[PDB]
């Protein structure tokens, strides 16, 4: 043996064997000597890590605690995936979504199916993250999350289709509302104007910190309670697969943020500037959701979490 | 009634997406019109494939447990030792400085396109074709692992790919691609290189490992090619769909055609040296491969695009002519720079010599056996041949200009070009066309050549160059397999 | 005298290795070709506990048996070889 | 023309300015395939003709058999493939060889070995 | 109060079964009185293991399915062109006639006892062990399965197993074990074979194929470690509960310990010959790997026993003396009969001599050495030496009587009586004893040799026989390997 | 398509498979199953039977020219079964803990619990009755076609056991207090002896075909479609619709295990009329002891129709193998 | 004796009677381990001790360079362990060689080869 591993991973982590992640994760991307300047940007070279206003010593830093490269993110996945396809056909062949009333079942279009469209902002959101941020450490979690995000809005989808029979006339119903129901549109609205940020991690902030780390808690922890009260708990079922998926997407946000913001005061102070102005449109496009559902107090104790969490990286919320 | 399978998967993707009321279309996709492309109608979009997420997961996880089993065995049971000759990880060191980090920049090139494309039925396409080409990236570096640890020239790739001269004709190639637009990103990149010109890529390095001993890259190969697979039916559903859109397309999508098949041909010359040349045992020669994977297959394909409008590639017969010099013209090319590759080169054994003859019957015995006899004699004499001088680099494929006029295979086919008062010089036609629709473009290109001269690259002589810059470490991932570290370690494992 | 696990000259029983090296002191590994065999006297142990911290991830026991012979009175909770 | 999402204009990369007081200069020798490609030189605008076939294209030239029993200098020459006649003495700045000129220099009579161009 | 990992196991095997009030416990498990073994409380038997029926269906899975991919990659990639060389695949030829079928024999062993025993926790442990060997009988048929195809000798391993002399060895072997009663079924194989023993036989074997390129063979034996520990722990944990369970099932156990040491001992001498010879690339000396495996481990196992009332087996001391001899011995007798093996013999290289030498410093070259400059003469002049005279075989572990005296290398250990009116004849006082004292079984035994002379094997001549009644085809599986087939294919790569 | 070397080999498969199947290439089922048993020159008597030799045919009465025309249409060698299995349980394990951590069966009324402790948990006692019973078969068959089926079968009844004795963990917290109530209704409830002596009675059976008829298609015939199609439809009228998610493995392996267990049986009575005479003398016999060890849960619960139902099920199964019993 | 559930007595396997007409006879030649084991003979109960040495035991021991000279007739024979005189043109079963009896024959002065009884 020559040698124990390559020698971008053994300037890093010394001359001795690898892990697999180490050697999927680490100095694979391009870095320097490009050839062309981009004909879509003026202001950015290709793999450019001047595309967010953060600054970072090493990108690598932020690493992924969960330790996915490619083949342990299906395989983790895979195993997700098996269970929750486990609870939908039992509910399927049971009748648990088909025998409610129609009017729970028009609270299940109404208030749950439609954040498909919001997991599908988020999917556009971290696709463009992938392309942007240059350290593959951070650039594949964005992927990853993104497939997760079209995986997630599929199984909102399919609680429609199970309701409806496979016809797509809950799908059609769903959407209707968060086109023309005043209760959605500042959640719509919030969601088209993450579209345009530019900065990438302005946008991971937003979408993968402030946005999620409310929404998620409230809908598929507190609106699922709620949900019992309804009539309506066997969706719970339906619904694992999000909370399962949300919990482990703490590990690797946390320690992202963790990272960023000890890195240099002047990141933190970018980032607090950027919380001031998103945190807030975060809060008040879920309230529509809270009050139709399981009321206001329980997006508050949801602000309460994420305010709480925010601190942990020295930053602060309200 | 209950929906179809394209409606059901359409209910699964489009239907997520929406028109926006708050913030302006064009302001959520800005890239859709400055390449002059014009799409009508989107909802004419079809799928070229309808793999829900749970399924995506599912499939390629039973896949990944059965490809690192593998990966597993060889590297506990040390089957490199079971390669035919310690010469064919050379195919190995070209393929992982070379081709894995365009896997890589594969990644990035449809993550961004996958965010940038209006359609949401492209997008999915797209997204799901950037996590392949990621797993493609990584799945290699774990293929490549065990070689590395056994043999040289491996140890700093994507190092190399961004510095070492001959690593900025694929490194371009793809920076090319992804500075355009995202409708030629596609068309580069999709259809010209997954499509048209993907066998002549797969097909030498994967069987080129099955006939040469070299179980974990026919592994990776086997286990890759039903991703493969859906890349290339969205390379041609994606350019019927372009051509369908507005006839103004057509003249668009042709230019981009002749482009990219030219730039896609002189990135497979590194490809067509290597299967001729670096597997002991052969497959089929580059010329059997050129004319079956293109002239057929590609001469098929073209039939079916001829009613949209299409034609063949321009310069097509200068790249079929090609077919009976590129390895030879390539192999010497980089036998006399080797102290500047981070893997060998050698004089083919007699055998192999025959073989040429059999397949370049036209050629091989009238214009490159004698070279190895000649270059065979200067190394006996202890004169192994190494030119100091570099090479003239064209300046769109950044390949030394080493290419022949067709039908005078003793003539460089170079061409010159002043533009805005500076020179500049093209190893042919094809590539010359090329950088007169787009100079402003190519007078931009980091020329590995000029930045030795310019003082860019550490160093003011070569070697040091080549070990300071490059990591290249001298007399070890260097010069002829003769006398090579990689030899003696071999000669001593058998 | 001496219990005995072998495992997978594999890439996870490279960490469970190292988990029964930073454990047992007192152990001595040795390697025959696509074999890790580590040796001991009267006693060897795993622990959840240093399999966890150095994977990333919770750690079952019986996880270890897709790569672990043996020898010595089986005690699993843990995982110890006993005389 | 590059299509663009803004005014995509640049400095070329390879401008004289960057070479440090230097120039480049390709040769290329017809029929001696030996060196696959035209030579790149990295050299003085100031140097005089023979200068430059004395002191740098003799030397790159060396490991081919004809290189003794050639006459460059009083071979045949093209000049960005222009017919051309040097001044020996003269400098190759005063006689239109700048920045990435290519001189073609062929020697008639020597034609490389076995009747290939090499 | 909630339950420990003990009772919350206990609770989901042992707390299924009842007291039995409809059937007598004795018509529903009638097995268990006749050896002598008494049983005071089936409660006090530890669970070797904690394995649940989805834990064992979810670990074993995920090994099956690594496996058969690595199986699958050797087919597809022709693995069987990178061994060391074709001499290796004799060794094959050997396991899949001779062990495998022993695999299968014991998945209906353990069958069988997951049945008989009146402890529900002991019922599991058999049956999962019995599963387990059904696993290795086929994942050994698929492992073999791409060298069957390639090579000779491998084709008929079942039929050749209940039919070839030399393979009534490890047949009588098993059949011995399972016309036993349970509990000696469970002391002569999870204990003698499965635990004292289990690494002379594996290790040589797996090692084996790892020293000499052998991918499929070397993957396997990865794959059956856990399965091993599992069932190290059983042989362990069942000696200790019956000699525990009653002071008179000491003396029973003890003997049982003898005889199945001794006639695992004999069984293991093709393992030694193998190791030895059959290896192109050497791993271990038999004598070596008889002297960490038994002398050393099987030492320090018996002294932990002591405390029970056990001493180590008897004529331990003769198996320690005999490691010097056994290959040598095994291998030229093999030499001469292998006329009538589904595997090749051939002379040692010069350079296997001298590693023999090295790791035989008192014997090789006194004993065995000259032998194969003797054999070498021959073969050189066209005189290859086959017998064509059969031998006396040993009326219990049916080996030629080829073993020596132990210190007299030159004298036979030959033993007989007569029993009945009738002679029998013994290689060793081991197989004497184990006859004296159950004549009643030996006496039946199908003796290969025996039953060609009472031409009960379908032929007149020993080549008639062996081609009709084996399987075997001559100048095909047959003979030296100088000259075979299997020479011939391998060269021409 | 990537090209690879293809070498000639000097044979296709094993000499046993190809006599069987032909010279080609044989699946992994056939290399794994056929002829790979001892069956012949066995070199002592049983110690522990003076009737038969090792690995005798003779241990049933009943007789077949090829014990191989009994085959697996499933194709389990171990490695598929295991894989199958593998799947099956992470179904079982998501669904388990779900419903631990839901609270949906410590929710339910003492009443419910009672009727899940009584009607239901205590069936683990004749699943482990059938382990032993498929145990003892897999021991004494001789074709690996055969035995194979009958040793996954019998870890089958210990994993369906497992599952069982899970539902009483659940409800009791895991304590094993609901584990005792339910073996107290198995032991002293006279609802349950007509089953108990049923259990044992086949325990002390000789004849492993007897034995495999007794256990794998009359018993388990009637006590599937009566307890896990029919009283579970049931449970929700009583308010235990949530222990449905926790017997849905009971429902796969059923219908699954009709597959091997008809198959088995079409090829047994199609053999000979022999073989018809004595299937039918033992269904005769053992029949009517498997619908009324079963009559006392079904009158407790969904009522008499439910096993009468469960009856006509097997009687139409019967008649595909020119067999009678009695129903509809 | 054995444990079993029955009275566990069954016939030999190889009683004389299974032999048609013919007998087993051992034969051990000792220093001669070219021969790994004792032969096992099948020989008529009726030929003579002569007919066994001249057309059975000189075949079987052909093979070792000691055979041609040795006298096996006259040399020193044990029967099943007693010495032991052979009647040259006795009868074998006459003179008690009986079914499965060994005959040792040392030969003085004919110890194998290589001073390893080979
Ligand atoms: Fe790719
Ligand atoms: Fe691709
Ligand atoms: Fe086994
Ligand atoms: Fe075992
Ligand atoms: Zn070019
Ligand atoms: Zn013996």
């Amino acid at each position: 043996p020559i040698r124990h591993t390559y020698g971008h991973i053994a300037r890093r982590f010394g001359d001795k064997p690898a892990t697999r992640y180490q050697e999927a994760s680490y100095d694979i991307e391009a870095k320097t000597n490009f050839h062309y300047r981009p004909q879509w940007d003026s202001e950015h070279t290709l793999n450019d890590p001047t595309r967010t206003a953060i600054r970072m010593e090493d990108w690598c830093a932020v690493s992924d605690p969960r330790q996915f490269y490619y083949g342990a993110y299906v395989g983790n996945r895979a195993k997700m995936q098996e269970s929750a396809e486990t609870s939908f056909g039992f509910c399927e062949k049971r009748n648990l979504l088909t025998r409610l009333s129609e009017e729970t079942q028009k609270q299940l279009l109404r208030l749950l199916v439609p954040l498909r469209h919001v997991e599908l902002g988020a999917n556009m959101n971290n696709a463009k993250i992938a392309g942007d941020a240059t350290a593959t450490t951070v650039s594949q979690m964005h992927i990853y999350t993104g497939m997760d995000r079209l995986g997630i809005g599929q199984y909102l989808s399919r609680i429609a289709l199970m309701i409806d029979g496979s016809t797509g006339a809950a799908l059609d119903e769903s959407k209707a509302y968060w086109m023309d129901d005043e209760m959605w549109q500042p959640m719509r609205k919030l969601v088209e104007d993450t579209l345009v940020v530019d900065d990438w991690f302005e946008l991971t902030l937003v979408q993968n910190i402030l946005i999620d780390g409310m929404m998620y808690p409230l809908v598929y922890d507190k609106m699922d309670q709620w949900f019992e009260s309804q009539g309506a708990e066997d969706v719970s079922m339906l619904t694992e697969f999000m909370r399962d998926w949300y919990k482990e997407s703490l590990r690797w946000t946390n320690a992202m943020m963790k990272a960023v913001a000890g890195e240099s005061e002047t990141n933190r102070e970018l980032l607090q500037k950027w919380i001031d102005h998103w945190e807030p449109q975060a809060y008040e496009a879920l309230k529509p959701l809270a009050e139709a559902s399981v009321g206001i107090d329980g997006l508050n104790e949801a602000r309460a979490e994420l305010s709480a969490r925010l601190k942990k990286f020295e930053l602060q919320s309200r | 009634k209950k929906l179809n399978l394209k409606d059901k998967y359409q209910y699964l993707t489009r239907d997520m997406a929406w028109e926006p009321t708050y913030q302006d279309k064009k302001d959520i996709f800005p890239e859709e019109d400055f390449e002059g492309i014009k799409i009508t109608d989107w909802s004419q979009w079809e799928d070229p494939f309808r793999l829900t997420m749970d399924a995506y997961w599912k499939y390629q996880a039973e896949k990944e447990k059965k490809l690192y089993a593998i990966f597993d065995a060889f590297a506990q049971n040390n089957g490199h030792q079971n390669i035919s000759d310690a010469r064919y990880v050379n195919a190995l060191k070209l393929f992982i400085s070379g081709i894995s980090p365009l896997e890589h920049a594969a990644f990035q090139g449809y993550s961004k396109v996958g965010r940038q494309f209006s359609g949401a039925g492209a997008r999915v396409a797209c997204q799901m074709q950037a996590i392949d080409e990621l797993r493609h990236s990584q799945t290699q570096q774990h293929a490549m692992s065990h070689y590395n640890k056994h043999f040289n020239g491996l140890h700093d790739g994507p190092h190399m790919h961004d510095r070492v001269w001959y690593l900025s004709v694929p490194k371009s190639f793809f920076d090319d691609a992804r500075s355009a637009g995202p409708f030629e990103f596609l068309t580069a990149i999709s259809f010209s290189f997954e499509y048209v010109l993907t066998n002549l890529l797969f097909v030498p390095f994967m069987s080129g490992a099955a006939y040469n001993g070299d179980m974990a890259t026919v592994t990776f190969g086997f286990s890759a090619q039903s991703d493969e697979a859906r890349h290339m039916t969205l390379g041609l559903e994606v350019i019927k769909f372009i051509l369908e859109q507005h006839e103004d397309n057509v003249p668009i999508v042709q230019r981009w055609i002749d482009k990219w098949f030219w730039r896609g041909f002189r990135l497979l010359s590194l490809v067509s040296m290597m299967m001729d040349y670096m597997l002991p045992n052969k497959v089929m020669s580059w010329s059997e491969a050129w004319e079956v994977y293109y002239e057929q297959n590609g001469g098929a394909l073209f039939k079916d695009l001829e009613r949209y409008g299409i034609r063949p590639p321009k310069y097509q017969d200068v790249a079929n002519d090609a077919k009976h010099h590129l390895s030879h013209q390539l192999w010497t090319t980089f036998y006399q720079y080797c102290q500047a590759t981070n893997f060998h080169t050698w004089i083919p054994e007699k055998e192999e010599m025959d073989w040429m003859s059999e397949k370049y019957p036209d050629t091989f015995d009238k214009y490159y056996r004698p070279r190895y006899e000649y270059l065979a004699k200067e190394a006996a004499a202890g004169r192994r041949f190494y030119n100091n001088t570099l090479p003239q680099l064209c300046q769109v494929c950044q390949i030394p200009t080493i290419f022949t006029e067709k039908d005078a295979p003793t003539m460089l086919s170079h061409r010159q070009i002043e533009h805005e008062g500076e020179r500049y010089h093209f190893c042919s036609d094809g590539c010359c066309d090329i950088f007169k629709h787009e100079p402003e473009k190519y007078i931009q290109a980091w020329l590995p050549v000029h930045q030795i001269y310019q003082g860019n690259c550490e160093g003011g002589d070569l070697e040091t160059v080549v070990q300071k810059y490059y990591h290249i470490n001298i007399g070890e991932d260097n010069f002829d397999y003769v006398g090579s570290p990689d030899q003696k370690h071999w000669l001593s494992i058998k | 005298q001496l219990v005995f696990i072998v495992f997978q000259d594999n890439d996870d029983s490279r960490y469970l290795a190292e988990a029964v090296m930073e454990d047992n002191p007192d152990a001595e590994m040795q390697h025959q070709p696509a074999m890790i065999r580590i040796q001991a006297e009267k006693r060897l142990v795993i622990n959840r506990e240093t399999m966890e911290e150095k994977l990333g991830r919770d750690w079952d026991v019986q996880e270890m048996l897709i790569n672990v012979s043996i020898a010595g009175n089986v005690d699993e909770d843990h995982f110890i070889l006993e005389w | 023309s590059v299509n663009a999402l803004y005014d995509y204009k640049f400095e070329p990369k390879d401008k004289v300015e960057n070479f440090h007081g230097m120039q480049l200069l390709y040769v290329y020798w017809p029929d001696h395939l030996l060196f696959c490609a035209p030579f790149a030189l990295l050299v003085q605008p100031g140097m005089t003709f023979s200068a430059l076939v004395d002191e740098i294209l003799k030397p790159a030239t060396a490991a081919h058999p004809d290189s003794a029993k050639a006459d460059f200098l009083n071979a045949e020459w093209l000049l960005n493939d222009e017919p051309f006649t040097p001044k020996a003495d003269a400098s190759l700045k005063e006689q239109g060889i700048d920045h990435k000129s290519m001189l073609t220099v062929t020697t008639p009579g020597l034609k490389g070995m076995a009747n290939a161009g090499y």
